[PDB]
């Protein structure tokens, strides 16, 4: 929609696609002058910017830091984890010593 | 060396363009007209774009010391010294090549771009843009500090290489003037001036054509022709205020001179706060010196998140 | 960010234009009548009425988002990765599993 | 005496109501009147994208 | 906009003569729109100012 998130929509970086819905429209010039105006709603992107609300980095439960790149939670504290565990006997010590 | 990257701008020109204002409310048609401010980047630095050329001679040459502005129908050479960038404040220009300036203004409202032409006067364009840069971090502070981070802002790099970004070219089009055409006591003179003036005359049958000389026709009015010069040497910047001419955007590729890079980028690191420790709860006397970030989110299960921006000392708990 | 292109306006006066539709993102292609442009230093052609404007315009992606880009992804399935120290006898070691 | 016009609003209809995503550049004006009978009006300075129903 | 007015003129001996007194100049646009500079596509309405004549 124009406006909010996602005004402008590629399928990818690079793809050319560009679904960009964004309510252009043009008005006849003033008399006079050669000016091409038009009144298309700003950014829809920069709007999602000054009102993207609380990250969820500052709102993650149980302490779960978070990174982007590759994104992922760390650090999450939840949960037991199983472990399932092969011991050779040399780690093992004789009872007589 | 650098004469290389303006192989381009050796079939480019300045062009007059309309204004909407020139720090006096009037329509200008100045030389100077900014096309579209370009902030992008994080730092925070215009790339403004106006109808003229810096560091190109009047004679297609090279030259850092240069402003290539339109004026009538011939370019002409202005002192690059007399740039003037300003908003509410005043930028600081950080190096200019071919259309584009680059500044880091301070906050303010409206943008200001003049330079001085031939005449010693002041040709400048004023156009609203509401500037108000904001520091990458937390820390919305104003100068640089010395001991601090270093977190990456991009900024536009002072390299004028060639960059995969391109703006749009096609020729120009049959710019009128009246001047040319003179009235000679119920004959009409049309100055050629080394142009190809055009006429589609009405006084008499068969009137139309392209002179390329001192064409004299005479008996004739000076509200009986239409004059305009048909310069198609050089190249303009497919601006909205200039009618394009009929040919479809041949579509010339200067290639926009200053790229965006990512580069660090400084930030202070703020007073440490004062905690104060109590039952199941703390008293943090925040004490900071320019509007900082808090955010404080209880760890456990399903928090109680927060986050506010500090302007002044403050006693959360 | 979007970036609204706008080419320069054929005002193809003494005649008449007519609307080329394209099919750009948000292509918008508008025709107008009755315009008298007033290119700098006089009327921009002899006739006084019966001129046309081809006012156009079309969304496209801003030249660099490359770099200033938000995807938009949508995650389904967790997948857990931890580093885990072990100290039995005298190893002292620590693994990724 | 020059004067911009604001962009216009994006409208989003609703059932007896609607929401208008109002997209200043600068302080501007939004007043509704209910041009019926003892009218509900309203008038405010709008500095920043407002969602008001 | 601002808080003071400030008139300096250089007298003979290449000295700068001022006076500055308090003026809360704050002049707002007519209309509904409180915008910065003219624009160039947008209406026109009648606005007082002083003739330079």
């Amino acid at each position: 929609q124009p406006g909010r998130f996602g005004d402008i929509q590629s399928r990818t970086v690079e793809s050319n696609d560009l679904y960009a819905n964004t309510a252009l429209k043009l008005a006849r010039p003033s008399p006079g002058m050669v000016h091409v105006p038009y009144t298309q709603t700003p950014s829809g992107f920069k709007y999602w910017l000054k009102e993207k609300g609380t990250a969820l980095n500052t709102k993650a439960p149980f302490g779960c830091q978070i990174k982007t790149n590759p994104v992922r939670a760390m650090n999450c504290a939840v949960g037991n984890i199983p472990v399932s565990m092969n011991l050779p006997d040399s780690a093992f010590t004789r009872i007589v010593e | 060396s650098v004469s290389q990257h303006f192989n381009v701008y050796k079939a480019t020109r300045p062009y007059i363009a309309y204004c909407a204002d020139c720090g006096a409310g009037h329509s200008c048609h100045s030389p100077v007209a900014i096309e579209a401010v370009r902030s992008e980047a994080t730092d925070g630095m215009l790339k403004i774009q106006f109808s003229a050329q810096i560091g190109i001679d009047k004679s297609d040459n090279h030259d850092y010391t240069k402003i290539r502005y339109a004026d009538g129908h011939a370019i002409e050479n202005a002192v690059r010294s007399s740039l003037k960038v300003a908003t509410s404040g005043d930028c600081f220009v950080h190096g200019t090549m071919g259309h584009f300036i680059l500044a880091k203004c301070p906050p303010g409202e409206f943008l200001q771009v003049s330079i001085q032409d031939t005449r010693n006067a002041v040709r400048a364009c004023r156009i609203q843009y509401h500037h108000d840069p904001q520091p990458v971090g937390r820390e919305k502070f104003t100068i640089r500090p010395h001991y601090g981070k270093e977190i990456p802002c991009t900024t536009y790099q002072q390299t004028t290489a060639e960059t995969v970004e391109e703006i749009d070219m096609h020729m120009p089009p049959d710019t009128p003037d009246r001047t040319l055409l003179s009235q000679q006591s119920g004959n009409v003179k049309i100055t050629v001036g080394g142009k190809k003036v055009k006429y589609n005359c009405t006084c008499g049958t068969g009137n139309v054509g392209t002179t390329n000389s001192d064409m004299t026709i005479n008996t004739c009015l000076i509200e009986q022709c239409h004059v305009s010069v048909t310069d198609h040497k050089k190249w303009q910047f497919n601006s909205p205020f200039v009618p394009r001419a009929d040919e479809p955007a041949r579509k010339g590729k200067v290639h926009i001179p200053f790229p965006l890079d990512n580069i660090t980028c400084r930030v202070p690191m703020a007073r440490e706060p004062t905690v104060i420790h109590g039952k199941r709860e703390v008293t943090l006397h925040l004490h900071p010196d320019h509007p900082t970030l808090f955010s404080y989110r209880t760890l456990g299960e399903d928090p109680q998140y927060h986050e506010e921006w500090v302007t002044a000392a403050v006693e959360r708990t | 960010e979007y970036k609204t292109v706008v080419p320069s306006p054929y005002v193809k006066c003494c005649g008449a234009s007519e609307c080329s539709t394209k099919e750009k993102p948000d292509y918008q292609c508008k025709v107008y009548t009755g315009v008298y442009p007033f290119m700098w230093g006089g009327a921009y052609c002899f006739c006084d009425s019966e001129n046309t404007q081809l006012s156009e315009a079309y969304v496209d992606r801003s030249d660099v988002c490359r770099h200033d880009h938000a995807s938009a992804y949508k995650a389904h399935t967790a997948s857990l990765k931890a580093k885990v120290r072990v100290m039995y006898g005298n190893v002292n070691q620590t693994v990724d599993v």
